[PDB]
RNA sequence: UAUUCUGGUGUCCUAGGCGUAGAGGAACCACACCAAUCCAUCCCGAACUUGGUGGUUAAACUCUACUGCGGUGACGAUACUGUAGGGGAGGUCCUGCGGAAAAAUAGCUCGACGCCAGGAU
RNA sequence: UGGCCCUCGAGUGCAAAGGCAGAAGGGAGCUUGACUGCAAGACCCACCCGUCGAGCAGGGACGAAAGUCGGCCUUAGUGA
């Protein structure tokens, strides 16, 4: 009949990208369903929020054959120029 | 949908293997039971390595106990023992039990209990 | 209406002002469907005072 | 006009021997030879016989359900299972979980025994009988026959029966074709066409 | 078989036919008293002859008159 | 008059018309054809009229394929209606055609009768067009 | 120390799948058969369970092979576009410098790599 | 009720979207973590609110154990 009701955009989507840095607890992705799957060193929440358990570079991977999963790997910073 | 018993047990083994995971401090205790033979392994998944493996195909239990058709409860207990000693000598105490698709019962159950009385923790 | 707020209360709690370290009457609260299940709900739940899981019944 | 039930009536006999031992002794060599199989295990075997009562008006009155359960029991020596309807159906006045039919599965030795009390006992005692249709196979080698009323079996006592209740019987065989399955049944004494 | 829920299956069932025939079968009862079983039923031969031979109007005419 | 039998939402976007249509380019049915030169919006009434004209002028010649069809809805607000309080009522239906697109295919005549018939067809079209022969 | 084979067990991945043809029974894996005190079926020793037999590669799995299906997939070109302009009444067109598909065909594909036990050389 | 072929097209209390096949879908057994005390760090952000949570202690539930459990596949169901 008469339209015009709607919703504020929920702020979902990738918060930290591939090869950026994460704190422990830092939220990597807010999603509705699971458009990503938890990998290693990485926990998943009730709303399927994915968060880091470890400081380090976050890397996305083929879950296989089709889907995707995210996991966090510890990096090494020696190379100070 | 696989109604071949084989494929079915593989299904259950994978389902169980979802939850239980071999780590350096808590290796996976892996039971395989075939018709003429009982085979058991111990795995660290992170390093992708088996530390100790005991089976009815080894001369120890071969010269100890012989059986007619299927592996007996007795066979099982002898194996649980063998692997308990084998692992306690490499410094592995605390491990996780992979029932490898089979219902925990019968010679699986007895396998477990034999490994427990002998100083293996699970 | 047909779905109601119910108070659970520890049965073994004595309102007399007990002599222990922490004194108080545990109550939880929750909802029941008064039609579906007319039986007075009983639930085993934790009590901060008794320190053990006790049985919490209801109040009218 | 060809009689393979002159095999079934042949001499004073025993049960186990009849079905299972005439299978191992006689049937298996016969089939092994006439279809020329390159291994023994390719022989057609009888897997299972499920007997299925279809009564949906029995959901209304549970006593008919209990009665027919007892009937199918005394017939098959096995206390039946009561099958629940999966979906809510309008025109049949059915909702989910409502008890519709009555089903038993017969396996192992009871399979052979009930099969025997079928061909050699109730089938001839039936109402006017010509032969069971050769055309009732499913193409993959499993056969089905209806029984319009259950007074067929003597375990069923006809004066004590309140109402006539129908049965369906489904024979399941490892056979992949109907020829092999048909030879299997007939060789075992079945009255075809 | 699960115990006590099933009706008792007596493995020995003597089939007694009134032609004094005694065979063995299986069933809940010990003895079955039978009339008209597989062997000793019209089906094989007698019924074939009755269904297939019952026509013949011309000879039926000639038997009356001739 | 051509038109879709059902859609969920009544009202639709004007859209935007760009490029070439590479797909409808070929002539796969008949012999001679009418090709759309320019980016436009064909009402079902125009296709109707063009087809009727080509059909009547051909007559004794056999066959006319209509290679297009008006599946996108179009909406209008009434007269003396102040702007606001909702999108209007769909009146008619259009087909979106881009340059290179084939409209009419025709078979069963000499090239002369076909050139003339296709001309009378292109007279009821909103757009510039072309005459082409099968390969 | 090698190699080869069986069974277990995993990680990587281009997700190695279906089909057709062939090989495997000494060992291993499997089914087959038999009997039901541990446990077992909303009915059924079918499954799952304990204990026997010694049958068979039929099913299963395993291994070699093949493009028929399936899966994968360019180069180039074009569509589109970033920025600098131009034409058209407009719908929209065109140029220079930079990026660059989808589709389709050419090809590619019948997985790779590791530990353990157990034979063989 | 029996069987063969397609393989995710059903389902998920209710809209729609995103998820989810040996599963988040269907069933069975035992249960009350639909707990107390908290909490590094994040996301969202005018403010007020709102969301995710590794981890610690107490006292438990299921489980042989490993472990999982601070309501519900997620997002509405509310009011300073
Ligand atoms: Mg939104
Ligand atoms: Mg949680
Ligand atoms: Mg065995
Ligand atoms: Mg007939
Ligand atoms: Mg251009
Ligand atoms: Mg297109
Ligand atoms: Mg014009
Ligand atoms: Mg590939
Ligand atoms: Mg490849
Ligand atoms: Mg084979
Ligand atoms: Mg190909
Ligand atoms: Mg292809
Ligand atoms: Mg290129
Ligand atoms: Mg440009
Ligand atoms: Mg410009
Ligand atoms: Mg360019
Ligand atoms: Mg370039
Ligand atoms: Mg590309
Ligand atoms: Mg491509
Ligand atoms: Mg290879
Ligand atoms: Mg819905
Ligand atoms: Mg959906
Ligand atoms: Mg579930
Ligand atoms: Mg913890
Ligand atoms: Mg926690
Ligand atoms: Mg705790
Ligand atoms: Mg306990
Ligand atoms: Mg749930
Ligand atoms: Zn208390």
């Amino acid at each position: 009949t008469k339209n015009g009701r709607d919703s504020k955009g929920q702020r979902l989507g990738v918060k930290i990208y591939g090869d950026q840095v994460a704190k422990p607890g830092a939220i990597i992705i807010r999603q509705r369903g699971t458009k990503f799957h938890p990998g290693k060193n990485v926990g998943i929440g009730k709303d399927h929020t994915i968060f880091a358990l470890i400081d380090g570079l976050v890397k996305f991977e083929k879950y296989g054959p089709d889907k995707k999963k995210v996991s966090v790997y510890p990096r090494e910073i020696q190379p100070e120029n | 949908k696989a109604h071949t018993r084989r494929e079915d047990r593989t299904a259950r083994h994978v389902r169980i293997r979802k939850k239980v995971e071999g780590t350096p401090e808590r290796p996976r205790l892996c039971v395989f039971r075939s018709n003429k033979h009982l085979y058991v392994q111990v795995i660290d998944d992170t390093k992708m390595h088996t530390l100790a493996a005991a089976s009815t195909m080894q001369k120890a239990i071969s010269e100890n106990i012989d059986y007619s058709a299927g592996p007996t409860v007795e066979v099982a207990q002898k194996i649980g023992e063998m692997i308990a000693k084998s692992c306690l000598e490499k410094g592995i105490t605390k491990v996780a039990f992979d029932r490898g698709g089979y219902p925990y019962h019968g010679r699986v159950k007895a396998l477990a209990d034999a490994a427990r009385e002998h100083g293996l923790v699970f | 209406d047909v779905r109601v707020k119910v108070i659970l209360e520890c049965t073994g709690c004595v309102r007399k002002s007990v002599n222990k370290g922490s004194r108080g009457v545990s109550r939880y609260i929750t909802q029941k469907n008064r039609h579906n299940t007319p039986s007075r709900l009983e639930l085993r739940k934790f009590c901060p005072y008794c320190y053990k899981h006790t049985i919490h019944g209801e109040i009218k | 006009a060809a009689g393979t039930a002159v095999f079934v009536d042949k001499a004073e006999a025993e049960t186990i021997n009849r079905l299972k031992t005439n299978y191992i002794e006689k049937m298996v060599p016969l089939l092994k030879e006439e279809f020329s199989y390159s291994n023994i295990l390719e022989v057609p075997k009888v897997v299972k016989i499920v007997v299925n009562c279809g009564i949906g008006d029995a959901s209304q009155n549970a006593k008919g359900l209990d009665a027919a359960i007892n009937e199918l029991a005394l017939i098959t020596g096995q206390r039946p299972v009561k099958t629940k309807a999966k979906t809510s159906i309008a025109g049949f006045k059915v909702r989910e979980g409502m008890t519709l039919g009555i089903a038993v599965t017969l396996r192992g030795n009871l399979m052979y025994s009930f099969l025997d009390r079928l061909i050699n006992l109730a089938l001839p005692r039936t109402r006017d009988f010509q032969g069971v249709n050769p055309n009732s196979f499913d193409g993959h080698g499993n056969y089905s026959v209806g029984f319009r009323e259950q007074s067929v079996f003597p375990e069923i006592k006809p004066e004590i029966v309140g109402k006539a209740r129908g049965m369906d019987v489904c024979i399941t065989t490892t056979a992949k074709t109907d020829k092999e399955a048909y030879k299997l049944l007939s060789l075992m004494g079945m009255p075809f066409r | 078989r699960k115990s006590d829920i099933h009706p008792e299956f007596r493995e020995d069932a003597k089939v007694y036919c009134n032609g004094e025939l005694v065979m063995t079968t299986g069933g809940t009862q010990k003895d079955y008293t039978v009339e008209v079983w597989s062997g000793n039923h019209p089906f094989y031969l007698g019924n074939r002859s009755a269904l297939l031979l019952d026509a013949d109007q011309v000879e039926k005419f000639r038997k009356k008159y001739g | 008059m051509l038109s879709p039998k059902r859609t969920r939402f009544r009202k639709q976007h004007r859209g935007r018309m760009k490029g070439i249509s590479y797909r409808g380019n070929r002539i796969c049915f008949g012999r001679y054809a009418l090709q759309a030169l320019e980016p436009a919006w064909i009402t079902s009434r125009q296709i109707e009229a063009g087809r009727r004209a080509m059909t009547r002028n051909a007559r004794r010649g056999g066959k006319i394929w209509v290679r297009i069809f008006p599946d996108k809805p179009v909406t209008v607000r009434p007269a003396e209606t102040r702007m606001g309080s909702g999108k209007g009522s769909p009146e008619y239906w259009v087909a979106v055609v881009k340059p290179g697109r084939i409209l009419y295919e025709i078979s069963g005549v000499a090239e002369n009768i076909a050139r003339r018939a296709v001309a009378i067809a292109a007279s009821k079209m909103p757009i510039r067009t072309q005459f082409i022969i099968s390969g």
